[PDB]
DNA sequence: TTTTTTT
């Protein structure tokens, strides 16, 4: 019952895939790359646990 | 000119003013339309599009400028604008299920963030509703007008 | 005696006017027949409303009537009948908090507001409320700390005028006197001698009523300047009395 | 023969006094010049005349008595004489049975305004073969003022077989409206529901009274309809022939008085005609009556400028006695006590088969003052709508009839008690009220009033209330509406440096004592210097107004 | 389409 949750659902992965999909849509080129999904992981690790300060 | 006036718009209507014949001498009026000039021209009706899109692409640092451009009237909240840009994207879709290209991000926290961004979302993107202002029939049956719906 | 006459009425350059009639409380132990007293209070004044508790068969309290011709109209209530009169409320602790707020205001600023579906007026209510309560567990409420009576707060009592506590102490001569006094009331009309008393004192109740009608609108009372410094020096002593019972305790 | 004699006699009298003649001269010259300016660069006034009851008394008391006794014989020929001259030139309580069939002056409140419908009077019809026009009129009991034979069907094919094509434009029309006016409620008898009647207006006076104002009415008591002798109590009533009734030395006194430096304090003490102390509280009521500035942003939304204060305090510090002073001194306010269900924040539309609206309490107090009594005693139902009213300045009503959206930018004052007893500083500064958390940031000032017992204070309260039982106000509201139209201010650089340091104080040290600290507080920091500039009628914004506001924040909270 | 109830 700490700041972090217990389990990770597969919908988390479904959401981050759709998120990186939209990130590729902002490139307007269908150029799904490593940074495309890396930005999707960045808004997850930064979206959560922003209560450090 | 029939079937040409969407509800909830801004339009210049011209006409002639005539009453209608029916306590004994009560005249109910109306207007006969003569010309339609609609403000707020409807989209989707590519040249002028790429005239600014190609310049937007070649502008340099486009990705930060796009999310920076949606509702710049607040200070800070850069990642929040990133989430608003990604909510504005959406757009995704055999013998199974399709995929919904919709994003549902909730917001928790208080207080100076509070409606300033909330009304702004429907500004950039929108019907603003509250709790009691919509009843059980509001967000989801009436007597049919002139034209059991 | 002081309630049936009514004090002064000030129409100052100040945006408000003050209040004239007074309020009577009778919290105390049961069996006192304070009930009979409040009934006779209703019989004496020309216009007054007597209410026994929060729950009726048929007696209401700003009325909202919506219906023929599909028209909204204002019917009435109880404070409306007693504008400029006496209101008797029995069972002060047996009462709900549903329209109690109207009573929490009617005795202090005389201004009932209505902002409903039909009307949007601000009306007048010149009433005076008379209370008759019962503390919890009867006579034991004074054996613990002397408060412990109204569970909500004491601001309603601060908005009243007079607070009386009825006790019950044995005195055999007083007990025999209250006994045979009441037997004489029931039987053999001994206390009921009154006709020679009528010949010598207080010939009628209806006489008292006609006298109050004559008394209210004629005199224009006001205090006297030599008596004002007495009250100014006295309010100091009462507030000091509360300082003594409060700060050291 | 009688009609022309009354016409010529009143015409002679109107020709006797030329004082009204030059008035009509100015009417005609102004309308001529108005049509002259409207027809030269680019390439209103009616005909009814206020006649004083002055000269009619000095000319013929027979004719005087005839007007106020039988007006149905002298007003039409007098107007006929006036139109001829125009062409030659170019209480409800004691109202029934007696004080009847005369001209009656009525006072009261404007309430429940009806709907606007136009009415036809003069028809124009064109015949095809003859190539001529025609003429046909129709009358009803509202227009004639005299019992004449009613002539109602729209004509076609009258005489020969010529098509009576009707025409328009040239065919005349006049609007029509009926309203109800109940008398003033304080004037009522011992205790009763006030009772009312109605008065019908005419063409140039349609939509002059909204529901909720103070109006004097002068008109004629007209009774129409067949009173039950048609086919059980008839002879319904109304009122016609109507008028609407709501200095340089003085304004020089205003400009002259305003040339001082401490009138804020003088007016502060002026507004305490019967209450001791609470100096800065009166200062805050001055700033609320100032109303602040309104600055709508570039392609954004408007920003609310008025200020709202709710009170809390020991139950004996004029909490409810401060309210009626603000009621009488300001303009267009409505006091709400206790409950406000079904009609504070809404209109409810319960009204031919149609849906109409009745402006609720929050809407009717637009550009005004809302007096709320017993805010915690308000039921929990309307508490949701209060956030919307107080923050977006709009009311959206979405019932089954029609969803709408309108504007109300009212000023609101509330007065509440602590939760239990007098423990206002004893327990904790937080939740001594048990209100929602957003309402803390919604309200501007939160006063905490104690009942501190002392002796200098005790004696001063004694002589104040005691002599109570044994520079002025009308100068002030004139000073207010005059200070509204030319004293609107603009922010300066000096307004920034103080409130910035002040907001730093609000976050670095104010949180160590109480809460909250919002940006709305900084908006109030701008609004207070604005209202101080309106009271002093300055045009710029001074540092000194902010110096005042620092004490206003300390006195309101710390 | 709004006023007195009770689980
Ligand atoms: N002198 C008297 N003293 C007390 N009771 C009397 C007296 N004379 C007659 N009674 C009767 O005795 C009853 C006693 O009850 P009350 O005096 O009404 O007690 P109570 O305190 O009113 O209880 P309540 O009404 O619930 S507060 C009265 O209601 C009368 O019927
Ligand atoms: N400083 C003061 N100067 C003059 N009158 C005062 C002062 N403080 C209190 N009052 C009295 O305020 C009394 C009315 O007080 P209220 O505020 O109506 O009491 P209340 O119980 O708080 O009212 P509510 O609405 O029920 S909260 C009047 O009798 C005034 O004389």
């Amino acid at each position: 019952s700490k700041f972090s949750f217990g389990q990770a659902t597969p919908r988390t992965l479904l959401g981050i895939i759709r998120l990186s999909q939209a990130l590729a849509k902002l490139r307007l080129a269908d150029m799904v790359d490593i940074d495309d999904v890396e930005e999707a992981l960045r808004l997850v690790r930064v979206s959560k646990e922003s209560l450090y300060q | 000119l029939v079937r040409s006036l969407s509800p909830g718009d801004i339009v210049d209507v011209t006409g002639i003013f005539l009453p209608a014949p029916y306590a004994g001498l009560l005249t109910e009026t109306y207007l006969e339309a003569q010309f339609v000039r609609q403000h707020k021209k409807k989209f989707a009706s590519t040249s002028d599009v790429e005239e600014r899109v190609m310049e937007l692409i070649t502008s340099g640092d486009v990705y930060n400028r796009l999310a920076k451009s949606i509702a710049p009237e607040i200070y800070g909240n850069l990642d929040v604008k990133k989430a608003l840009l990604l909510l504005l994207v959406g757009g995704v879709d055999g013998d199974g299920m399709k995929i919904r290209g919709d994003i549902n991000v909730c917001l928790m926290g208080d207080p100076g963030v509070k409606s300033q961004l909330l009304k702004a979302i429907c500004k950039i993107s929108g019907v603003y509703t509250t709790g009691k202002g919509s009843s059980g029939v509001g967000l989801t049956v009436m007597k049919d007008p002139v034209t059991m719906i | 005696v002081c309630l049936l006459m009514g004090g002064s009425k000030k129409i100052l350059p100040d945006g408000m006017r003050l209040r004239g009639d007074i309020n009577v409380l009778l919290l105390g132990d049961p069996g006192t027949a304070k009930s009979q007293l409040l009934k006779f209070v209703e019989k004496v004044s020309p216009i007054a409303v007597y209410t026994s508790g929060k729950g009726s068969s048929a007696a209401g309290l700003a009325s909202v009537q919506r219906p023929m011709t599909r028209e909204f109209y204002l019917e009435g209530g109880a404070m409306v009948l007693a504008d400029g009169g006496v209101v008797c409320i029995d069972e002060f602790d047996k009462m709900r908090d549903e329209d109690r707020v109207a009573i929490h205001e009617a005795m202090e600023q005389q201004t009932i507001s209505i902002a409903k579906a039909g009307i949007t007026t601000v009306l007048n209510s010149r009433t005076s409320v008379l209370a008759a309560a019962n503390p919890i567990y009867g006579r034991y409420d004074d054996l613990k700390s002397p408060g412990d009576n109204i569970d909500f707060q004491t601001t309603i009592l601060s908005r009243f005028d007079m607070i009386f506590i009825v006790k019950d102490d044995h005195n055999e001569e007083r007990d025999i006197s209250i006994a045979n006094h009441v037997i004489n009331i029931h039987t053999g009309n001994a206390n009921a001698q009154n006709q020679q008393e009528e010949n010598g004192s207080e010939i009628s109740i209806e006489k008292m009523k006609r006298y109050i009608t004559y008394c209210r609108l004629k005199c224009a009372p006001r205090l006297s300047p030599q008596a004002a410094e007495k009250l100014s020096s006295n309010f100091v002593t009462i507030r000091k009395q509360l300082l003594i019972n409060e700060l050291e305790s | 023969a009688v009609f022309g004699d009354r016409v010529r006699r009143f015409q002679e009298f109107l020709d006797t006094f030329t004082s009204y003649r030059d008035s009509v001269r100015s009417i005609q010259v102004y309308n001529s010049n108005n049509a002259a300016n409207y027809n030269d660069d680019q390439d209103i006034l009616p005909h009814r005349i206020i006649i004083s009851l002055d000269d009619l008394r000095e000319f013929d008391r027979s004719f005087w008595s005839g007007i106020l006794v039988e007006p149905a014989y002298f007003i039409p020929p007098a107007e006929k004489a006036l139109t001829d001259l125009a062409d030659s030139m170019d209480s409800p309580r004691t109202l029934t049975a007696q004080h009847l069939n005369k001209l009656v002056s009525v006072e009261g409140i404007v309430t429940k305004t009806s709907l606007v419908r136009p009415k036809l009077i003069r028809s124009v019809h064109y015949a095809a073969k003859t190539g001529r026009f025609h003429y046909r009129d129709y009358t009803d009991a509202t227009t004639t003022l005299t019992t004449r034979i009613p002539t109602p069907i729209y004509p076609t094919e009258d005489t020969e077989g010529n098509k009576l094509t009707t025409e328009y434009g040239y065919s005349t029309f006049i609007d029509h409206q009926r309203i109800t006016v109940q008398e003033m409620p304080e004037m009522a008898p011992a205790g009763q529901l006030p009772r009312s009647i109605d008065v019908i207006l005419d063409d140039d006076l349609v939509d002059k009274t909204k529901p909720g104002d103070r109006v004097n009415v002068v008109g004629v008591f007209k009774s129409l309809g067949a009173g039950g002798m048609n086919q059980l109590i008839g002879f319904k009533t109304l009122i016609l022939g109507n008028t609407v009734y709501p200095t340089d030395f003085d304004i020089r006194n205003i400009n002259k008085l305003s040339k001082k430096k401490d009138i804020f304090d003088i007016l502060s003490q002026s507004l305490a005609p019967s209450i001791y102390g609470h100096d800065h509280i009166k200062k805050a009521i001055l700033l609320m009556l100032m109303g602040g500035v309104e600055k709508n942003l570039e392609n954004g939304s408007h920003l609310r400028g008025d200020i709202n204060i709710l009170m809390v305090g020991d139950p004996s510090t004029a909490k409810s006695q401060l309210l009626r002073f603000v009621l009488n001194t300001a303009s267009l306010a409505i006091a709400t006590t206790g409950r406000g269900s079904s009609g504070v924040g809404l209109t409810a539309a319960v009204t031919t088969g149609e849906r109409r609206l009745e402006a609720g309490a929050m809407v009717l107090a637009d550009r005004g003052v809302v007096c709320i009594d017993e805010f915690d005693k308000m039921t929990d139902v309307d508490r949701v709508a209060i956030h919307e009213v107080m923050e977006q300045q709009t009311v959206t009503i979405a019932k089954a009839g029609i969803h709408t959206t309108l504007n109300a930018r009212c000023s609101v004052i509330a007065a509440a008690n602590p939760v239990f007893g007098q423990y206002d500083v004893n327990r904790d500064p937080h939740q001594n009220i048990a209100l929602p958390d957003s309402l803390l940031s919604r309200f501007d000032l939160l006063f905490v009033v104690t009942d501190d017992i002392n002796e200098i204070r005790d004696r001063s309260i004694s002589e104040h209330v005691l002599r109570t039982h044994r520079v002025t106000i009308p100068f002030l509201r004139k000073y207010v509406q005059y200070a509204k139209e030319r004293v609107i201010p603009q922010l300066t650089q000096e307004a920034i440096n103080v409130i910035v340091k002040n907001y730093t104080d609000l976050r670095n040290d104010d949180n160590t004592k109480k809460s909250p600290i919002t940006a709305r507080t900084l908006e109030t920091l701008i609004r207070l210097a604005t209202a101080h500039a309106k009271v002093r009628l300055s045009k710029t914004v001074n540092k000194v107004d902010a110096k005042v506001a620092a004490n206003l924040l300390r006195f309101a909270l710390l």
